[PDB]
């Protein structure tokens, strides 16, 4: 079912260090490295494996301290083995030394794994330091594990702790993910076949991503266009040079559009399906054009201008960089560009003002400081070159005459 | 009573038997004219707003059916997988408008068209009452359960108890408003438990699609299936709701042209919002309703001559003067004149046929003017206007052959092959046949005989002329007939300063010209309050302020209560926005500069 | 007026309680703008029944004229006036004074939002209550903030309960965008009276000279 | 063997009296004549313990009352209460611990006082009690330091025999007391500071590492003995012991290596080598960057040296993803090669795994207010990680190396 | 034996019945209650200074010989009630405790307060005044103002801390002023006068070092018990070298010390600290600076090369402790780095 490839070093650690059942491990493990190298696979099918008592929590679900006490507290009276409620820390060390004098449980190591481990220092002071130092606590013959993505430089409190064991998971290597990703095989076909197109897959796209997970996510889709030459007829199984013609151009236009996720994968596999030619859409990208009311576009050409431009050059340019970002400005400036722009009288109703603050929340501008509500007056144009651009070709205003010389 | 140590004065009419209610439209007889009819009035104002109101819903649950049919068919189909069986969320990103205001309805009409075909399970969040994790997740949890620190599990739970097979579905509706943070933390929970919670998600998105791409990074919009969906256009369901509430005879009420170029200009240049053009018609009603006496004959045919029927006596008087009724006696004989001022039944009878006859007049109006419609649309160019709504403005500020743009429309269109002209003859008799009771019974038979008819240019020059003949009789204006005054509203500036005000322009005109608002010789071109002379004193270091202040004041008027004047009217303005202290100087500011 | 921008940018408090001699010049002439103001009452009157709200903008302290208008109209109704120049005023205090005097309950909500949620199924469970709503400044620096008038607008918007308000500030049309004026149906009417304002600058007059 | 692991476990990891005690015999010599004056007259008594991390407090306070109990009278007659000040947060958990740890739960009842002292006067009076107070430096971030002034008070003032002993790691401990609790203090304090040198370290090293006189098999203990007296005398032994030493003089970080080097002690290697000790030394030793840098794709590295570029021209001023893609394209564009020359949106991707792994840490941080790029960022490697980690790098591309130098 | 007994008078814990050095306080206490419990009329008193002058015993001392009076039916009898503020869980709580200490009845805090407003011969002390300050400050002005009635007849006296504390609230002033060298030296003898155990000489520098630094009671006490200790350990008379010992054993910073004995990485560190502070001038720098001259500082001294996650630990070691002041962690290499203690300080712990 399970099996582990290229994690050997690993697995003689970390079974070194958990001993006989008997036996006391250390009271903390931190293991960092990837965004896929085997942190939850691996600890989780070896604690499977050997029949180890543990429970594995996740941080990012237990956005609460009650919610992650009363998780690890239930799960391991479901493994000893109704509903246990503690508030506080004391409560869970001391309903914690309750549940573990069961008779399966009195001499044994019981392990408490917990999953994105970069979202507990978040919580509050004390839980860090009294998950690190439980062993001490509660007296319990206890290990608990902390899987991460970030160094521990970045998690030591300020007043110290108990400093954990920390370990690193290397990251796989070419040939590690060309092992990995030719193992489970499509059946239909030989081994051979699949590991050269695993081969051209990796000749792609490893420059661009390590990622076992997005890798395999592309082995799949790519892999019916491949063998529809052996389909047809036109070459056959040992014909390297025409498979890989036949697939490298789509290899380098999937890059731009699946791995980018503009279209998405079921749509993928639907123009493949269809014989449809790929990148015959817009995708989720490529559609910037929204429907704005007349004062609307010229508030945000306004700001537009406003934003990019330094005061120095206002009068130069209307009364007669972008690097760096936007340059905040004042409503007043606001006011006085849009008047200066619109060839015709503009009354300051309410309905103006209304824009100018309902923009705001469209996220097309933002207001910086938030010094007061009505008093201030600092804005900024969050907003590109080419949508202005099109909008000021709209209502036929020429933008580039007004940015700079 | 109202000033202590205390914000706040709740009053109560305890202990006192007066739990008896004041009964509205009390309010509305505020000028005594008659006490009936204004009563009547009343319950036509109801009546008609009613019937507008069920009118405009059924209008909206009309237009939105294709884009649910085509996500009825995306929720079925990515739910087909769950029914089969990590996998991605499936997810909808729902393009609604900048038109924020009409998105709740759209919204309710999304709802139960899922009720009824693919979940009972449908939950709608807002992000104004989502500030965290928690609080999303309790708002969530409660209206799944109506249709103890809740958690990911108690869903599952929840869930497994109630099905022992349907999607649950949630609707975000606003992706502007939402923290970046609970929707991270949201999409990954509830990603790792799809197997035992399939959970669909819509994403009602105002402005382009990108802004998934702003609040989301790659490594959380990799968890999603997103398919793009657009909704109607504001512009479509706005000339639909003018066509089926305006250009009808099924209600009737009626606008001005100015009154309806004042909703036009605030619907195309300030907001795009059928909400907004709905409000301002029921303040046009209301004030309508209001204003006009006689406006209670405003209502359905049968009824206004039965309320003709039934009058008091001064209420024939108000009929006798108005201007409309004026013009119509002043056009007739001597004997006439007379017969109308002076037997007030008679007065009644000729009344009751001058409402037909502006009714048939409306009738006939609109059905030549959809008929001209068919013309200028298949003609390309369009130069009196590619919508039904800046047609009917340009004809309804002028006749349209008085202005030389007809004859360049006529001009073009005597330049058309025969399939075009087909197909235009075709739409025409359509427009005939598609309403029915015609009084134009031989306009019909005419453009019938043109289709089987069917020297290429002389019948062209007839169908030509044809049309043209057809838009002298019937396209007229209504302030050429009489008694349209019952039944059209002109109060354009009222309506535009209630709706659309000017507040900066107002304090401006009252500070510096305090004589439009003091009609007693306070201005011409010193004699001033004290807060219009120090503003146009300013438009500033303090002390050399208070000197000015003093000599105009002296000029004009040991005390030293000038001082304290000038201290009252320089807070007065800070008060306002004006005035901002500066630590430059004892004080250098301009906020107005204008 | 972008020309004249561009061009232009490159005494005890307690005397003022025994100095108030000064004497209105126009006094006729502003006697004639107080009566043809109470001519709208019965408009406002039927326009807040049918579910609009009306705010008011001027030049004076508009603060006397719905001072008149609670004593010609509205006195058989649990009304309740709400001052936004008072110095320590918050939105907690009215949605205090909405629950503990009005529907007489006795007890303490864990948030703002909890307690508005109470007073909104408390209205729409019953439609007996009749509830007025005078604020005299709705642009006070205590109720600038967007989240105070999201709950004011949250009030305002059901059926059985009413508003009225002033704004003085020049830049009032910036505090509500288009999602926050359709809570609240506005009804602008100009009220350009010239009276001083006296309550509301009195606290000004504590941190100038 | 079986045994060795099983002794050397339960010393390193739970953390278990043994007999010896190193360089703290002044120490334990006026804590144990305060607790038995405690103990066995009336006095009443406060004391600091002060020490950094790992320095054995609790050691010293476990061993001393352990032999303060083996006198009969007082084992007899002595009530304990321990209080962590991470576990009880407040007063009222504190409070709530002290009449639970009392054995008066049952007696207390619903009984209501009208103060916390008045709840704690009940509690004393129904026989002396120590009260240890670990992580005293936490008790003292209270709201009004109640149970602090409440402790010290009865200690000073009240006939009841209270001792107060507080473990903690702050010298500046006695500068956040309020002046009143700092008043009823008496100012004893202990200070195990690490006063020893390197060969006494090196003893250390023997006298842990060394199986008990009670083990049953004494011919493989003596021969273990043996192995580890003459393991102590090895110079490359020596050299991992003086670099670790030179880190710090904690014991604790001693026992994890010794940990880490007995970790490779089977029933094939039945005693431990010199390897084995480099080998658990270059466990510890890891530099964590330069493995977080070895772990990126190409296209990141490209990123970073872009990054490195922009600090050097540019020094000391944050940047954001346009200046970053504009120094990357003046390189695809003219400086190696035509190849890398990748769309923007991927390589904004790769931006976003570098924030991911928090390489990056935004100037400013306004989630929401900003879009993605004009987002003002600042790189948390040094040139030399990044020249070293450059330099270890797989199959690193000459061209990007040659414009890494450059 | 002789430093038994030396040890039980000099504990805190046995307060004299009759107190030394403060006989002209206790009488003006006792003239101002007698003043107003004779004609049976209410007043208010604040009291002050600083923790070590001996306030609340004076107060007990003239509480106890007022309660001999009325005892002896010289004065009307009258009813004591004691409240103090840190001993108090909430603020309010004054008010459901005196009310219970004044009648049987239990109430909540607002319910006692009408019922201590409406019920206003008792005598009232209040000591910790500080603690019983709210925002609002009804706490403070409420107990000064019920006494200054008719109905009251009540006698409030308040101790704290701060002699300018009842002007901020908008009253008799007492002030307890600290203790000098002859108070001191005759609260010593007077705890030893019959005993021969303590040399003039030891009780002379004790008295003195008090008497500079702070001037309290209770820090003669401890330092003379620990000096006994330490007498009791060269084994008598407690001579000056004991106390010399005892005083700088009590007294002393143990920065230096700690310094001295840090490991060789960390004296490294807070040299290129100090080579850091003298390039540049300021009293802060960041983490990149300050490894930037540690490299330098190692590769001169012989050192290997240092990994920034062992000098991140050596830093956080050193923050731990407090010898340095430090940001969180969380950001790294931009983190900020100050001396807590002076430099001087430091270059005398390192030069040896
Ligand atoms: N050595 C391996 N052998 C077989 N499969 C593997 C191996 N390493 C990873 N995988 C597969 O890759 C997937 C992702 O790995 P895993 O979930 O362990 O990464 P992770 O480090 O936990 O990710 P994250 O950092 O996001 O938590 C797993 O579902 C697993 O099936
Ligand atoms: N002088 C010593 N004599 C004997 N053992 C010592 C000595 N110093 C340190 N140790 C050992 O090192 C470890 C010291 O940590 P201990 O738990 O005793 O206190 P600590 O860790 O300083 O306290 P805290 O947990 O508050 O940091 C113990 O295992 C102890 O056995
Ligand atoms: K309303
Ligand atoms: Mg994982
Ligand atoms: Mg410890
Ligand atoms: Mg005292």
């Amino acid at each position: 079912e399970n099996v582990v490839l290229c994690r050997e070093s690993q697995v003689s650690i970390l079974q070194s260090l958990f001993g006989e059942r008997h036996h006391f491990s250390f009271p903390s493990i931190f293991i960092y490295g990837h965004t896929a190298s085997g942190k939850t696979y691996v600890t989780q099918t070896l604690l499977k494996t050997l029949e180890l008592p543990h429970v594995f929590v996740n941080c990012v679900e237990c956005f609460t301290l009650r919610l992650l006490l009363e998780q690890i507290l239930n799960k391991l009276n479901h493994l000893s083995s109704t509903e246990i409620t503690c508030e506080t820390f004391n409560d869970f060390v001391r309903l914690f030394k309750q549940v573990t004098t069961a008779e399966n449980l009195k001499d044994q190591t019981v392990y408490i794994v917990l999953d994105k481990a970069e979202y507990l220092r978040d919580m509050e002071a004390n839980l860090l330091p009294g998950f690190l130092r439980l062993q001490e606590l509660a007296d319990r013959n206890v290990t608990v594990l902390f899987l991460s993505e970030i160094v521990w430089e970045k998690f030591r409190p300020n007043t110290g702790c108990f400093e954990p064991f920390v370990l690193y998971f290397p990251d796989y290597s070419i040939g590690n993910l060309q092992k990995i990703l030719s193992h489970d095989h499509p059946p239909e076909y030989s081994a051979d076949f699949y590991a050269a197109y695993i081969n051209i897959l990796l000749g792609v796209f490893y420059t661009v991503c390590r990622d076992l997970k997005e890798l395999r996510h592309l082995a799949v889709l790519n892999f019916p266009k491949y063998c529809e030459p052996v389909v047809k007829g036109e070459a056959s199984e040992r014909d390297t040079r025409k498979l890989w013609r036949n697939i490298e151009p789509h290899l380098k236009k999937a890059m731009q559009t699946v791995y980018l996720r503009e279209i998405s994968s079921s749509q993928w596999e639907k123009l493949q399906k269809d014989d449809t030619d790929p990148g015959q859409l817009k995708g989720l990208s490529a559609h910037t054009h929204v429907e704005l009311p007349y004062y609307s576009k010229f508030i945000l050409i306004a700001a537009y201008l406003a934003s990019y431009n330094p005061a120095r050059t206002d009068k130069r340019f209307f009364l007669k960089n972008s690097l760096l970002g936007p340059k905040p400005f004042p409503l007043d400036r606001l006011l006085a560009i849009l008047y200066s722009i619109v060839d015709s009288r503009v009354a300051p109703t309410a309905n103006i003002f209304s824009q100018i603050t309902s923009l705001v929340t469209l996220q097309l501008l933002t207001l910086v400081g938030h010094d007061d509500q009505l008093d201030g007056p600092k804005y900024k144009c969050t907003v590109s070159l080419d949508f202005i651009r099109a909008i000021a070709r709209t209502v036929n205003f020429d933008i580039i005459k007004y940015l700079y010389d | 009573t109202s000033s202590m140590s205390k914000g706040c004065f709740v009053f109560k009419p305890n202990s006192k038997k007066r739990k008896i209610s004041l009964p509205i439209e009390d309010y509305f007889n505020k000028g005594k004219n008659e006490p009936e009819d204004s009563k009547l009035r009343f319950e036509t104002y109801q009546l008609i707003w009613q019937q507008m109101k069920s009118e405009n819903e059924r209008l909206q649950e009309e237009l939105n059916k294709n884009l649910f049919d085509n996500l009825i068919e995306f929720l079925q189909k990515s739910h087909s997988g769950f029914q089969k069986n990590l996998r991605e969320i499936p997810t909808a990103a729902l393009v609604l408008g900048v038109n924020v205001t009409d998105h709740d309805l759209t919204f309710g009409s999304l709802t139960e068209a899922l009720q009824n075909n693919v979940t009972p399970y449908v939950v709608s969040l807002q992000a104004k009452d989502c500030p965290d994790m928690k609080h999303f997740l309790q708002k969530l949890i409660s209206q799944l359960m109506d249709c103890t620190h809740y958690s990911m599990d108690s869903l599952s739970s929840w869930y497994m108890t109630v099905t022992q097979s349907p999607p649950v579905v949630v609707i975000l509706k606003d992706m502007e408003s939402f923290a970046t943070k609970v929707l991270q933390d949201f999409i990954i929970i509830s990603s790792q438990h799809l197997h035992e919670f399939p959970l669909i998600l819509i994403f009602g998105i105002a402005t382009s699609p990108i802004i998934i791409h702003r609040l989301l990074p790659h490594a959380v919009s990799s968890l999603l299936c997103i398919e793009l969906f657009q909704s109607l256009s504001c512009k479509e369901h706005l000339t639909t709701v003018l066509d089926k509430l305006l250009l009808t005879t099924q209600f009737p009420f009626k606008i001005n042209e100015k009154v309806l170029q004042v909703l036009t200009n605030i619907f195309l240049y300030h907001d795009f919002s059928v909400q907004n053009f709905i409000k301002g018609l029921q303040l046009s009603l209301l004030e309508h309703f209001y204003s006009q006496p006689l406006s209670v004959l405003c209502c359905n045919l049968p009824e206004a001559k039965r309320r003709i029927n039934f009058l008091s006596n001064n209420q024939c008087e108000n009929i006798r003067r108005l201007p409309s009724f004026r013009r119509y006696v002043e056009k007739q004989a001597s004997e006439k004149q007379v017969a109308l001022l002076t037997n007030e039944r008679y007065l009644k009878e000729e009344t009751q046929l001058l409402l037909e006859n502006l009714h048939v007049y409306h009738m006939n109006y609109f059905l030549v003017l959809r008929c001209l419609h068919k013309f200028t649309s298949s003609l390309p160019k369009y130069p009196l206007g590619r919508q039904i709504r800046e047609l009917y403005c340009t004809c309804l500020e002028k006749n349209i052959w008085d202005s030389e743009e007809y004859a360049s429309v006529l001009q073009l269109l005597r330049m058309l092959a025969k399939d075009e002209l087909m197909t235009i003859l075709e739409k025409c008799f359509k427009v005939f046949k598609s309403y029915c009771e015609n009084h134009l019974g031989s306009t019909a038979k005419r453009i019938e005989e043109f289709l089987a008819q069917f020297k290429f240019e002389v019948l062209r020059e007839n169908v030509v002329n044809f049309i043209d003949c057809l838009v002298r009789e019937y396209l007229l204006p209504p302030e050429t007939q009489p008694l349209h005054e019952v039944v059209y509203f002109s109060a354009a500036h009222a309506l535009r300063e209630h709706l659309n005000a000017a507040p900066r322009i107002a304090l401006h005109t009252a500070l510096n010209n305090p004589y439009y608002y003091l009609k007693n010789e306070a201005l011409k071109s010193n004699i001033a309050p004290d807060i219009c002379i120090a503003y146009k004193l300013h438009l500033i270091n303090l002390v050399d302020w208070s000197e000015a202040f003093a000599t105009v004041v002296t000029a004009a008027e040991m005390n030293e209560i000038i001082h304290a004047r000038f201290i009252r009217a320089v807070s007065e303005l800070e008060l306002l926005g004006f005035i901002k202290p500066t630590k430059q100087k004892t004080d250098h500011v301009a906020r107005l500069t204008w | 007026l972008v020309e004249e921008y561009f061009e232009a940018h490159s005494d005890q408090q307690t005397l003022r309680n025994l100095l108030s001699k000064v004497s209105p010049s126009f006094s006729a002439e502003l006697k004639q703008l107080n009566q043809q103001y109470e001519k709208l009452f019965h408009k406002w009157m039927l326009q807040l029944h049918l579910g609009f709200n009306i705010v008011l903008y001027g030049l004076g302290s508009k603060r006397d004229l719905l001072e008149r208008f609670r004593t010609t109209m509205l006195q058989d109704s649990i009304h309740v006036v709400i001052n936004g120049f008072f110095p320590g005023i918050s939105v907690k205090s009215v949605l205090n004074s909405i629950t503990e005097e009005v529907l007489d309950h006795m007890g303490t909500f864990r948030s703002i939002l909890d307690q508005l949620d109470w007073i909104v199924n408390k209205f729409k469970e019953d439609s007996s209550l009749e509830l007025f709503l005078l604020i005299h400044n709705l642009d006070s620096q205590m109720l600038r903030g967007e989240k105070s008038q999201q709950i004011i607008g949250q009030l305002s918007s059901l059926h059985n309960i009413y508003l009225i308000a002033s704004i003085d500030h020049l830049n009032a049309p910036l505090m509500w965008d288009h999602a926050k004026q359709s809570l609240f149906n506005w009804l602008w009417y100009e009220t350009t009276t010239y009276s001083p304002y006296t309550e509301e600058t009195s606290y000004e007059n504590s941190l100038l000279v | 063997l079986s045994q060795v692991q099983r002794i050397l476990r339960e010393r390193f990891c739970r953390q278990s009296p043994h007999s010896n005690l190193f360089g703290v015999q002044v120490q334990y010599k006026h804590l144990s004549e305060l607790l038995k004056r405690t103990a066995l007259h009336g006095e009443s008594n406060s004391v600091l313990i002060i020490g950094p991390r790992g320095s054995g407090k609790t050691m010293l306070i476990n061993h001393a009352l352990k032999e303060l109990m083996e006198i009969e009278e007082v084992s007899e007659n002595v009530l304990q209460v321990h209080l962590n000040g991470l576990l009880q947060i407040n007063d009222k958990i504190a409070l709530k611990e002290i009449t639970r740890q009392l054995n008066l739960e049952n007696v207390v009842g619903d009984k209501v006082f009208g103060s916390f002292a008045e709840n704690l006067s009940f509690l004393l009076e129904a026989c002396p009690v120590i009260f240890i107070l670990d992580e005293f430096d936490l008790f003292a971030h209270h709201k009004n330091q109640t149970l602090l002034y409440n402790l010290f008070d009865i200690s000073q003032s009240a006939q009841t025999p209270i001792a107060v002993i507080g473990l903690t790691c702050r010298l500046d401990i006695l500068e956040l007391l309020e002046k009143r609790v700092k008043s009823r203090f008496s100012h004893r304090q202990i200070h195990l500071m690490n006063s020893f040198g390197f060969p006494q370290y090196v003893k250390i090293f023997k006298e842990q590492l060394s199986l008990p006189a009670e083990f049953p098999d004494k011919v493989f203990a003596e021969k273990w003995n043996e192995n580890v007296q003459y393991l102590s005398e090895d110079r490359s032994v020596q050299e991992v012991l003086q670099k670790h030493f030179n880190i710090s003089k904690n014991l604790r970080s001693l026992h994890m290596l010794l940990m880490l080097a007995l970790n490779r002690v089977t029933a094939s290697h039945p005693f431990m080598t010199a390897v084995d000790l480099m080998e658990a030394s270059q466990l510890c030793s890891m530099d964590s960057k330069a493995n977080i840098v070895h772990g990126l794709s190409v296209l990141e590295i490209c990123l970073i040296i872009a990054m490195k570029h922009l600090n050097d021209i540019y020094e000391e001023e944050p940047f954001n993803f346009q200046m970053v893609y504009n120094e990357f394209q003046k390189f695809v564009q003219r400086k190696a090669h035509s190849v890398y020359n990748f769309e923007k949106p991927v390589v904004m991707k790769a931006f976003e795994h570098l924030q991911q792994l928090e390489l990056i840490k935004p100037m400013e941080r306004t989630s929401g207010n900003s879009q993605r790029e004009y987002q003002l960022m600042k790189l948390l490697l040094d040139n030399t990680q990044i020249m070293n980690a450059l330099q270890k790098y797989p199959n690193c591309p000459t061209d990007v190396r040659q414009w890494a130098t450059s | 034996s002789v430093l038994e007994e030396a040890r039980l008078r000099l504990h805190v814990s046995a307060v004299p019945e009759s107190l030394p050095c403060r006989e002209q306080e206790f009488q003006d206490i006792y003239n101002f209650v007698e003043s107003k419990l004779l004609d049976h009329t209410g007043g208010c008193m604040y009291i002050s200074g600083v923790p070590g002058t001996g306030k609340t015993a004076t107060v007990h001392e003239v509480i106890r010989c007022l309660q001999q009076a009325a005892q002896a039916n010289d004065v009307p009898p009258f009813q004591y009630i004691e409240v103090n503020g840190m001993k108090l869980t909430e603020p309010h709580q004054v008010y459901v405790q005196i009310l219970q200490k004044l009648t049987g009845q239990k109430a909540t805090a607002n319910h006692a307060a009408e019922l201590l407003a409406k019920q206003f011969t008792t005598v009232l002390l209040v000591d910790e005044l500080d603690l019983l300050w709210t925002h609002k400050q009804d706490i403070m002005y409420n107990l000064f103002d019920w006494p200054t009635h008719k109905e009251a007849r009540l006698v409030v006296l308040a101790i704290a801390n701060t002699m300018d504390l009842p002007e901020r609230i908008m009253l008799t002033r007492m002030c307890f002023q600290p203790y000098t060298y002859s108070q001191l030296q005759q609260i010593l003898r007077s705890r030893l006068k019959h005993l021969k155990a303590f040399e003039d000489d030891a009780i002379q520098l004790v008295a003195r070092k008090v008497a500079a630094l702070s001037g309290d009671a209770r820090r003669c006490l401890d330092i003379c018990r620990r000096a006994t200790e330490i007498c009791e350990f060269s084994q008598g008379l407690v001579t000056i070298a004991h106390s010399m010992e005892a005083v700088d054993e009590m007294f002393s910073s143990s920065y230096i010390t700690a310094i001295k004995n840090s490991s060789v990485l960390e004296q490294s560190f807070l040299r290129a600290i100090l080579a850091e502070f003298r390039r540049s001038g300021l009293e802060e720098a960041t983490f990149q600076q300050i490894y930037s001259q540690h490299v330098a500082l190692c590769r001169m001294e012989g050192l290997p090369y240092p990994t920034m996650s062992e000098t991140m630990a050596v830093c956080s070691h050193l923050g731990s402790c407090r010898l340095l002041l430090v940001e969180p962690s969380r950001n790294d290499l931009l983190l900020r780095v100050r001396l807590n203690v002076s430099q001087d300080d430091v270059l005398y712990a390192l030069k040896d």
